[PDB]
């Protein structure tokens, strides 16, 4: 990963701007956290460097230029994990900044105001795709649920019910097995008066 | 949860009762909002348009 | 225990370079087949990640299965699967491919091409879009890069696996 | 086995199968469905011609169609290239898709009797003509790789050449049959027009040897007039005349 | 309009908005949604099972048009890529998740979407 | 209506023994004409259709055949007449249609006719109009057609090692086999298939 | 008039919800049908530029 | 009280009734019987009431009025598209 | 000796173009057959026999050793005609 | 404890027949084939593996063996924490156990582990599940406790393990199994193509061998499932007749029209050498140490015919499996159309 | 749909009703309600109760009874297909199924000795309802309480695999060929007279067709082992146990002769009959 800031665009006054302000690690890993383009590292102009639209709850930074020379590449996010070349993948950004990064509105989530988006009791955090790990969607009765079991025997219940049959020793009168019932409802007219 | 036709008590009611922190209202802001039919609140796009830049 | 010592290392370069050149077959059926297509050119570019098109099943790594297969179809993907080399994967495209799709019902189609041969992942979509087609390719390369050591061997008191 | 499966749902589920007809041109097929319905409804749909949806995106997939035919053709030929650009030009189209229905290809659109009046907007207008501005740049760069080609030339010119008794005998139409020489377009037929397509004007092409190189030249030409076309329809929707001040002839 | 992952919504609440009409099962084209249903113990009719199979469903966006209380959504998100043809066995588990996981921008959208014809 | 129209009455002029029957409705565009032909004369008739002047510029648009042996109706039972092409379609086991356009006429024909024998034979039309190939391969395999005198009888859309009529009434859509890998014999095999139901 | 040619829809109802006959004419038929009629005496590469001429597309020739 | 007598069963619409609610996270797969039973009654000064589940149409579910005037003076209705709660105030 | 039984069970037909029809569509196969256009476990379908075991694998006969002199209905009726877990 | 096991094997992929099944170590060449013999009726088949490459195709096809919903393959299995094996066999009332050592496996140690540790934790786990109503373990017919191979001592010692810790597990000890991916004709072949001039044997080739088809094995299993008479029995299957490895070469030789050719190298020599070099699946000490003992049904314990499985004939079986090897000699001009 | 103009233009609040309770089977819904006094009338003039009524004026108008009483009646679900509106619905069946995925099967019901013709609905492997059809001979247009919704006593408390009880009472499941094999062992050593059967409620003529011919070829001519129960009874002639007067004969009579005879609760249709009779000239009197 080395030149993540070319000799070019160094001695840019973009270059020194940011490494003045935010130092030398965070200026350095931005052609890291990005690899859109040599020319494009913390922005597409020269004189500074662009403002972040916004942050993210995992730490990715949403950065949007209007000097693009392709009107596709007006934002963009960079993420706060870049271990890897190809490793850093599109299920990672969330709800509100999905739709800011796909285009379909102009509004993105702020951490404190007045927002746009609806911020109910209910809600829960976004969640990457979790395929191939040991906490993807599993249905009811396959294989794979240790509870698979409790499923298929209501389901096999709800039309037709097994009789419970006797178990063990029994009392006897003759022939007949005697047993309590299995009616939870209550024989009223036996006990009324 | 509620509608304009709602008394702002009943409004203001079932918003804490859901838990309800953001879009607060008060009842003298929802006495003037009551029975009053308006449309979506909007915002503006001012010319020119340019990149927002940091510099010095 | 020393053998170690020069196959995990090694073992990175293997894969990291069939993730780097990850050449899919040339063969599309039905409309996935178009939405593939326009994953392929410019707009989004497989050859960024080193993705590139192969007509003959020798020189493919990549199935990529991406239109409805029928009962005529599937002896031939079947050969097709056969005589690619190994290794290989298998990317499912699409309802069709997926399950039956928009003609389950139908009497003349293979209600999901995981019927006649396994698959490594599925695009769910109908068409998925190229941005999702990209992701799924993007997910199965990474997930055959980690697929050479996900920590099979057991570590002695030396810290040394197996 | 669609038939079967269409003659096993309602009407409307059966359409989006004809989306899976032609996946190269999706709306016409939904088009000649719905018209075939309202046939047998007795009605029209008036909501889609007055407001030139129907004629509009008619063309935009006509455009469709012919550019992944030519970038195809040429493939096949060996212009390696040229597939390119045409489906970057055929990626606008597809956001055009998107914008009204939310799906790239298969649209699903039209409707026996309904139209979303919603989903078209004034802002979707402006940027169709942007794209035709912009498609005729893209055009011309795919033609002076092409039309003037002595390469080109001597692998379609006299290649695969019929007659007008061939283009009978075999049943062709459309592109084929005006290459042939006949003049046979449903749109401009008497009869047979539909959705807009009398009352406008446009010009439509027929070759004179009946070969490969008229059918390119005629599918350029048919991308062009379809520019034409959608040009007109958003003419028509559009209002130019203003108020002026009684004095000093000042627009209010 | 983009029409992704299918998502099942909440009332500001809490409350499930889908009565168990069964209008969304027959207006699926490909027979993907299956609903059973039965009475809740407070009264409130309500399903017991609502699932849709991912592998059949074409994503024309049919069942979120024949919802009338605007329950079953197609939402924006499309990396839905799974190693698994039964992690694309979606129950009421899996579409309630990702209503509450996805409301925010599906408020936003459907919020647009209300205030056109208006 | 706000067009010119003629009948093509010529053809059963020229076939003196044969009834007419023809339909012009506004469910079709204003120059298509529909009339009934008996099965015993249609290679004649085409042979005509295919030389004679103003009808010589003429081609085959479409061929396609109408299991009537279920047809009813469903709604508005009481607003039949004698006259309407839909009373032809009882009791009559199978209808056979042929759909042309003519240049010259500019004109839409379709013609229409009723087999009653349960072998289903008919005479082939491809050695007159080359589009009746595929198209009649297509018919006869979907709906069980025997085509005589015909070019190629071969299946054109069916699976090989086949028999069987998808598009007959009695057919479910589902079919009858289902289409498996078999480990056993390392290739793949045709089984009876239990299907879901929803 | 479809970019590709006459595309029809030939349907009879018997007064139901459902169509009782749904048949489609498509004109890819009909030009891979006249295919080998124009490619027969020519090379194979000829033969790969007729097949490109013939805007044809199997969805709609197999439906 | 015990949920298969004669009086649970004729006041909870002949159903076996759950006072826990924590049936419902199983049988019908969610909790919202119990966030529903977090929200407290609404008191409406009129004899009918209308909802429609939101603050616009489209937004919620269709109009549907809920009569407050019973025979029991004050016994609360409930919505059957939400499961909001209404009572005649006093 | 197989396709043989297959004729004979078509043996009642008495309608001269139905045998025509069922002619041409066995010209059919066979020339699909004789040109790689089928699958072998495909085709083996009309060449295997009725109630023989095939002669490249095994057999099993424990439904012959059990149900020795027991009638078609008594073995249809200890081996049941649906599964029994539902 | 119940042995009753009820099913219907009537069905088809789709249907339900009524077996909930773990099958161990199928990840060799079993596997694949008594996975399609459960899950080809309805049942639902579990396959617990920990496999080194998890692309390679003897993990992946285990997918095929029933369909979605119904097969499921567990990975990252230790086969050394009772938890996992408890997990694995909770909903199962059928377990198959084909864990064996392998062939390039040469260490005394890691015999053991596969064949007695792996074996006793699986019916160690079998017995506490109340659930579990038949366990087939698969042996070897040469398995001793003085034999100089140790996989074949390893295996007697397993028999031992597991018919104490759950006395109603059935033991199937095959004599030598072949099919399409065997260790018997494709190892030939393979041999025969490399060293291209012969065939290495390092004895007389007086060893008598028992082949049975791969097909059959599977037949053999089915059959003990229904039968409910062979819970707590030994079985050893086998082919109908007893073949010399000469006899087996020659008749190899004849079917495909290759001619024979048996370099002799000494056996001592070949011991030597594979113990002290590394060995892999065409170089090992097993093929050098099994080449001089006889893999047969020696009649101590019931055979094939007592689970009512008519076994084919070696030279039947085996012939479709070498098409594609015939020798090309002369032949008529009508022979050059395929 | 088919008649009206197919939009509206009324723009107020309309009328809130509030919901009665008539029992377990009868769901209200009086919101629905359209003031048809079908209700009324099928009170009224078929079941012969006169609970219901129309109580009010105008708009503000509602059906039902005045006071909180429930519908207890038999034949009172038939109400429910009688209001062509949801106002009363059938409560066993609420919420759980939908018209259109729903198939029909036509068979006669055997609750009562009355084969009532009946429609059984079902969805998949779920019987869902059971509807009346139309005879005019038996049951006219309706069926009793137990015949349209006791059929749910089927989806429970059911035999599904043979069985063997020890000694100290334990059921074991068994296949069928071991439960065969001990009968027919018990079969060959017992002598036949100590042979014996009992015969069902719900035994067809098959059944009984194939034990009285086993039995025959086992030597047997006994079929009841129960002391007292019997009914004396003839088997000689066919007129000596049957209703040789038909259902319709109510209709027919002048004069009828209840003894020990209860119709309200062994054949309600029939009693509902006898109701339309008595009121054209019938006179009943019983013992
Ligand atoms: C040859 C290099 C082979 C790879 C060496 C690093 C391997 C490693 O540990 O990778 C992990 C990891 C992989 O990260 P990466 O960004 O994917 O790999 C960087 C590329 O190798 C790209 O390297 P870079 O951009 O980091 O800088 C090195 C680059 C440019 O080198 C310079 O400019 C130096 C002058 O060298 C080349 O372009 C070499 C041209 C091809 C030479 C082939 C052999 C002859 O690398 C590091 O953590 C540091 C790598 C430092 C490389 C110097
Ligand atoms: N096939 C034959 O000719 C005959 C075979 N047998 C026996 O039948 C059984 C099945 O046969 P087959 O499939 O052909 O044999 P294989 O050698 O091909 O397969 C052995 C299986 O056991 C697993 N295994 C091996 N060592 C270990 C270990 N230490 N820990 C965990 N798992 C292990 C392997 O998985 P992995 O290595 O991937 O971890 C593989 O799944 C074996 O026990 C074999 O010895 C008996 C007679 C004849
Ligand atoms: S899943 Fe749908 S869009 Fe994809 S190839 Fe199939 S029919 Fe076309
Ligand atoms: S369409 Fe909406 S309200 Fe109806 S059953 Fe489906 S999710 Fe529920
Ligand atoms: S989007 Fe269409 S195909 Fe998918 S579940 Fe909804 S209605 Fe069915
Ligand atoms: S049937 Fe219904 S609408 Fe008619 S009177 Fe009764 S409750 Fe009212
Ligand atoms: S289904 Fe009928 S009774 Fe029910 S509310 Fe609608 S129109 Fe009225
Ligand atoms: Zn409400
Ligand atoms: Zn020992």
């Amino acid at each position: 990963g080395l030149w993540s800031w070319t000799i070019n665009q160094m001695l840019t006054p973009k270059f020194w701007v940011h490494l003045r302000r935010e130092g030398f690690i965070k200026t350095w890993t931005r052609g890291h956290k990005a690899s859109r383009h040599a020319h494009y590292v913390g922005g597409n102009r020269t004189d500074g460097y662009t403002k972040q639209v916004g942050e993210d709850e995992f730490g990715n930074r949403y950065y949007e230029d209007f000097d693009v020379d392709h009107k596709n590449q007006r934002r963009w996010v960079e993420f706060s994990d870049y271990f890897m070349q190809m490793w850093s993948n599109g299920d990672k950004v969330p709800v509100g900044w999905h739709g800011w990064l796909s285009h379909q509105y102009d509004d993105f989530p702020t951490r404190t105001g007045n927002s746009a988006f609806v911020k109910h009791h209910y809600l829960k955090q976004h969640t990457a795709n979790l395929s191939n790990t040991p906490l993807n969607h599993v249905p009811q009765g396959a294989p794979q649920n240790l509870n698979r079991m409790r499923f298929i025997t209501a389901q096999r219940d709800r039309s037709r019910a097994p009789w419970q049959s006797p178990k063990g020793e029994g009392v006897f009168q003759g022939k007949k097995l005697i047993v309590a019932s299995n009616s939870p409802f209550i024989d009223d007219m036996s006990i009324r008066d | 949860a509620l509608d304009n036709s709602f008394s702002p008590e009943n409004i203001a009611q079932v918003q804490s009762s859901i838990g309800d922190k953001v879009t607060n209202i008060d009842t003298k802001a929802l006495a003037l909002n009551h029975q009053t039919e308006e449309y979506h609140k909007t915002s503006k796009l001012v010319y020119p348009i340019r990149t927002n830049l940091v510099v010095e | 225990m020393r053998v170690d010592y020069i196959v995990t290392p090694i073992n990175a370069v293997v894969s990291w370079a069939r993730q780097g050149s990850f050449w899919p077959l040339t063969f599309g059926l039905a409309c996935c087949a178009v939405e593939m297509m326009h994953a392929t050119v410019s707009r989004y570019d497989f050859d960024r990640f080193g993705v590139i098109f192969r007509a003959t099943p020798r020189q493919a790594d990549l199935i990529l299965v991406a239109g409805t297969l029928t009962n005529k179809m599937a002896p031939g993907l079947r050969r097709l699967y056969e005589q690619t080399l190994d290794p290989k994967w298998v990317l499912s495209m699409g309802s069709c491919a997926n399950g039956g799709g928009y003609y389950h019902y139908s009497y003349s189609v293979v209600r999901g091409c995981n019927r006649i041969i396994p698959v490594d992942i599925y695009v769910p979509g109908c068409p998925p879009t190229a941005e999702a087609l990209m992701f799924g390719v993007l997910q199965l390369q990474k997930s055959l890069y980690r697929q050479i050591n996900e920590g099979e061997k057991k570590y002695n008191k030396k810290d040394l696996t197996y | 086995g669609s038939e079967k499966l269409i003659e096993d749902r309602p009407y409307l589920q059966g359409m989006p199968y004809f989306d899976r007809f032609d996946y190269v041109s999706m709306m016409v097929q939904e088009h000649a469905y719905c018209l075939g319905i309202e046939s047998l409804l007795g009605t029209t749909n008036y909501s889609a011609t007055f407001t030139q949806i129907r004629t509009m995106y008619d063309e935009l997939t006509r455009i469709l169609n012919h550019l992944l035919a030519v970038a195809c053709h040429a493939l096949d030929v060996g212009s390696m290239s040229s597939v390119f650009w045409a489906f970057e030009e055929r990626e606008k189209l597809m956001e055009f898709y998107e914008r009204v229905c939310g799906a790239r290809m298969h649209a699903a659109f039209y409707r026996p009797n309904e139209v979303n009046l919603n989903a078209v907007s004034s802002f979707l207008m402006e940027d169709i003509l942007e794209f035709s501005r912009n498609f005729f740049t893209t055009l011309n760069e795919m033609h002076n790789v092409l039309t003037y080609n002595k390469i080109w030339k001597q692998r379609l010119i006299n290649i695969g050449t019929y007659s007008f008794q061939t283009c009978l005998d075999y049943g062709l139409t459309g592109v084929m049959a005006r290459s042939c020489g006949l003049k046979r377009d449903l749109r401009l037929s008497k009869t047979e027009t539909y959705a807009n397509y009398y009352y406008l004007n446009f010009r439509s092409y027929t070759g004179q040897h009946g070969d490969c190189y008229d059918r390119f030249l005629i599918r350029m030409n048919e991308m062009c007039e379809s520019l034409n076309i959608v040009n007109q329809s958003i003419n028509k929707i559009s209002k130019f005349n203003n108020i002026v001040s009684i004095n000093t002839k000042k627009n209010i | 309009l983009f029409r992704g992952e299918h998502a099942l919504r909440r009332y500001p609440t809490g409350e499930e908005r889908c009565i168990a009409c069964k209008l969304c099962q027959s207006a699926c084209p490909a027979r993907a949604i299956t609903i059973e249903t039965e009475p809740r113990p407070d009264g409130s009719r309500r399903t017991v099972r609502y699932d849709i199979d991912m592998t059949k469903c074409i994503y024309c966006g049919f069942c979120q048009e024949a919802c009338p209380v605007d329950a079953i959504v197609e939402g924006p998100n499309y990396e839905q890529t799974a190693y698994l043809h039964e992690d694309l066995f979606y129950d009421k588990y899996k579409l309630l998740e990702n209503g509450d996981k996805w409301e925010p921008q599906i408020a936003r959208n459907i919020e647009y979407l209300i205030n056109q014809p208006l | 209506m706000q067009n010119k129209y003629m009948q093509p009455i010529q053809l059963f002029i020229v076939f003196e023994k044969l009834n007419s029957k023809m339909w012009i409705s506004k469910k079709l565009n204003s120059n298509h004409s529909i009339a009934l032909i008996p099965s015993n004369w249609f290679y004649s008739i085409n042979l005509f259709l295919k030389r004679e002047l103003l009808f010589s510029n003429i081609t085959l648009i479409e061929n396609s055949a109408i299991d009537t042996i279920s047809y009813n109706l469903e709604t508005n039972q009481n607003d039949l007449d004698k006259t309407n092409i839909e009373n032809y379609f009882f009791k009559n086991k199978m209808l056979v249609f042929y759909n042309y356009y003519n240049y010259f006429l500019k004109s839409k024909l379709t013609l229409f006719i009723i087999l009653n024998n349960l072998n289903k034979s008919i005479d082939s039309i491809d050695r007159i109009f080359a589009n009746a190939n595929w198209l009649e391969r297509e018919t006869s395999e979907m709906y069980g057609i025997n085509y005589k005198w015909k070019i190629d009888t071969r299946k054109l859309l069916l699976d090989y090692s086949k028999i069987e009529n998808p598009m007959l009434k009695e057919f479910q859509s589902e079919g009858t086999q289902d289409a498996f890998y078999n480990i056993f014999e390392n290739q793949v095999v045709v089984l009876k298939n239990e299907t879901v139901e929803l | 008039e479809s970019p590709k040619g006459e595309f029809g829809v030939s349907m009879l109802s018997d007064g139901s919800n459902k169509p009782y006959k749904c048949k489609v004419r498509s004109p890819a038929l009909h030009h891979l049908q006249v295919l080998p009629k124009i490619g027969k005496g020519h090379f194979l590469a000829d033969l790969v530029a007729l097949v490109g001429t013939v805007d044809i597309v199997f969805g709609e020739i197999d439906r | 009280l015990n949920p298969y007598s004669y009086e649970a069963l004729k006041e909870n619409h002949w159903l076996v009734s759950d006072s826990s609610k924590k049936n419902s996270e199983w049988t019908h797969k969610s909790n919202a019987e119990q966030l529903i039973a977090k929200v407290p009654i609404i008191y409406v000064d009129s004899n009918i009431v209308r909802c429609i589940g939101g603050t616009e149409i489209n937004a919620g579910h269709p109009q549907v009025y809920i009569q407050l005037d019973t025979r029991k003076h004050g016994t609360p209705q409930t919505c059957k598209y939400c499961g909001l709660r209404y009572a005649k105030k006093m | 000796i197989n396709f043989g039984n297959y004729i004979r069970e078509r043996n009642h037909y008495r309608d001269p173009g139905l045998i025509d029809h069922r002619i041409q569509l066995g010209y059919e196969l066979l020339y699909e057959a004789e040109m790689h256009f089928s699958q072998h476990t495909i085709l083996m379908q009309y060449l295997s026999p009725y109630n023989t075991p095939l002669s490249d694998r095994g057999y099993s006969y424990l439904e012959k050793v059990k149900y020795g002199n027991k009638s078609k209905f008594l073995q249809g009726f200890y081996k049941g005609n649906k599964p029994t877990e539902f | 404890r119940s042995t009753q096991l009820k099913f219907y094997d009537g069905g088809n992929r789709q249907s339900i027949s009524g077996i909930r099944a773990t099958i161990f170590g199928a990840t060799g060449f079993m596997g694949p084939y008594i996975g399609a013999a459960l899950g080809y009726i309805g049942s639902d088949v579990i396959f617990p593996h920990n496999h080194v490459y998890a692309y390679d195709d003897y993990v992946k096809e285990l997918k095929l063996c029933a369909g979605s919903g119904q097969s499921y393959i567990m990975r990252h299995f230790n086969y050394d924490d009772d938890n996992m094996y408890d997990m694995a066999i909770k909903n199962s009332n059928v377990v198959i156990n084909l864990v064996g050592s392998r062939l390039q496996n040469k260490n005394f140690q890691k015999a053991a582990y596969a064949n007695i540790h792996v074996a006793k934790k699986i019916a160690e786990a079998c017995a506490r599940n109340p659930n579990v109503r038949r366990l087939i373990h698969f042996s070897a017919a040469g398995a001793d406790t003085k034999s100089p191979s140790p996989d074949l001592h390893t295996k007697f010692h397993g028999e031992e393990a597991v018919l104490n810790a759950f006395p109603n597990a059935t033991i199937f000890r095959p004599c030598t199994v072949y099919g399409m991916q065997d260790y018997f004709i494709r190892h030939w072949i393979k041999e025969r193509d490399w060293w291209y001039h012969f065939n290495i044997v390092t004895d007389d080739c007086t060893a008598k061998r028992q082949p049975i088809l791969i097909n059959d094995v599977a037949q053999c299993v089915l059959n003990a499932l229904k039968l409910q008479e062979s819970a707590g029995q030994i079985y050893e299957l086998g082919g109908p007749h007893v073949y010399s490895r000469l006899e087996v070469f020659e008749m190899l030789a004849n079917l495909s029209g290759r001619p024979p050719k048996l370099a002799h190298i000494p056996h001592d020599i070949a011991l030597k050498i594979t113990q002290n070099f590394y060995n892999w699946e065409f170089f090992n000490m097993e093929k050098v140490i099994k080449d001089k003992l006889d893999l047969i049904v020696t009649g101590k314990h019931k055979t094939i015919s007592d689970l009512y499985v008519q076994p084919v004939s070696f030279p039947q079986g085996a012939e479709q499996f070498i098409d594609d090897v015939r020798y090309r000699g002369v032949e008529t001009h009508d022979n050059l159309e395929k | 749909s088919v008649y009206g103009y197919g939009i509206s233009r009324y723009n107020e609040y309309k009328r809130a009703v509030e919901d009665k309770n008539y029992g377990p089977l009868v769901a209200t819904s009086m919101n629905r309600c359209i003031h048809c006094t079908r209700c009324v009338r099928f009170a009224t003039q078929i079941a012969g109760v006169e609970d219901l009524g129309k109580t009010g004026r105008g708009k503000a108008a509602e059906i039902g009874t005045y006071v909180e009483k429930t519908f207890n009646t038999e034949l009172s679900g038939n109400v429910v297909d009688v209001c062509p509106v949801g106002a009363l619905t059938n409560a066993p069946y609420a919420f759980t199924s939908r018209p259109w995925e729903l198939k029909s099967f036509y068979t006669s019901d055997v609750f009562d000795t009355l084969g009532s013709a009946i429609q059984v609905d079902t969805r998949g492997p779920e019987i869902m309802r059971v509807l009346p059809r139309i005879h005019e001979e038996i049951n006219e247009e309706w069926i009793s309480d137990k015949t349209r919704h006791a059929f749910d006593g089927l989806k429970r408390q059911r035999i599904n695999s043979p069985m063997k009880r020890s000694k100290d009472g334990n059921y074991e499941d068994i296949f069928w060929e071991e439960a065969i094999q001990t009968i027919s062992k018990k079969c060959l050593n017992t002598p036949s007279d100590q042979i014996g059967a009992i015969i069902g409620e719900f035994a067809d003529i098959e059944s009984i067709t194939a034990l009285k011919d086993f039995l025959n070829r086992l030597d047997v001519d006994n079929f009841e082992v129960r002391q007292h129960g019997n009914l004396k009874v003839s088997p000689d002639f066919r007129a000596n146990y049957l209703m040789n007067s038909k259902i319709t004969g109510v209709e027919d009579a002048d004069v009828l002769l209840l003894v020990g005879c209860n119709p309200r609760y062994e054949a309600p249709v029939l009693n509902a009959r006898i109701l339309k009779s008595t009121r054209k000239n019938l006179k009943v009197f019983n013992i």
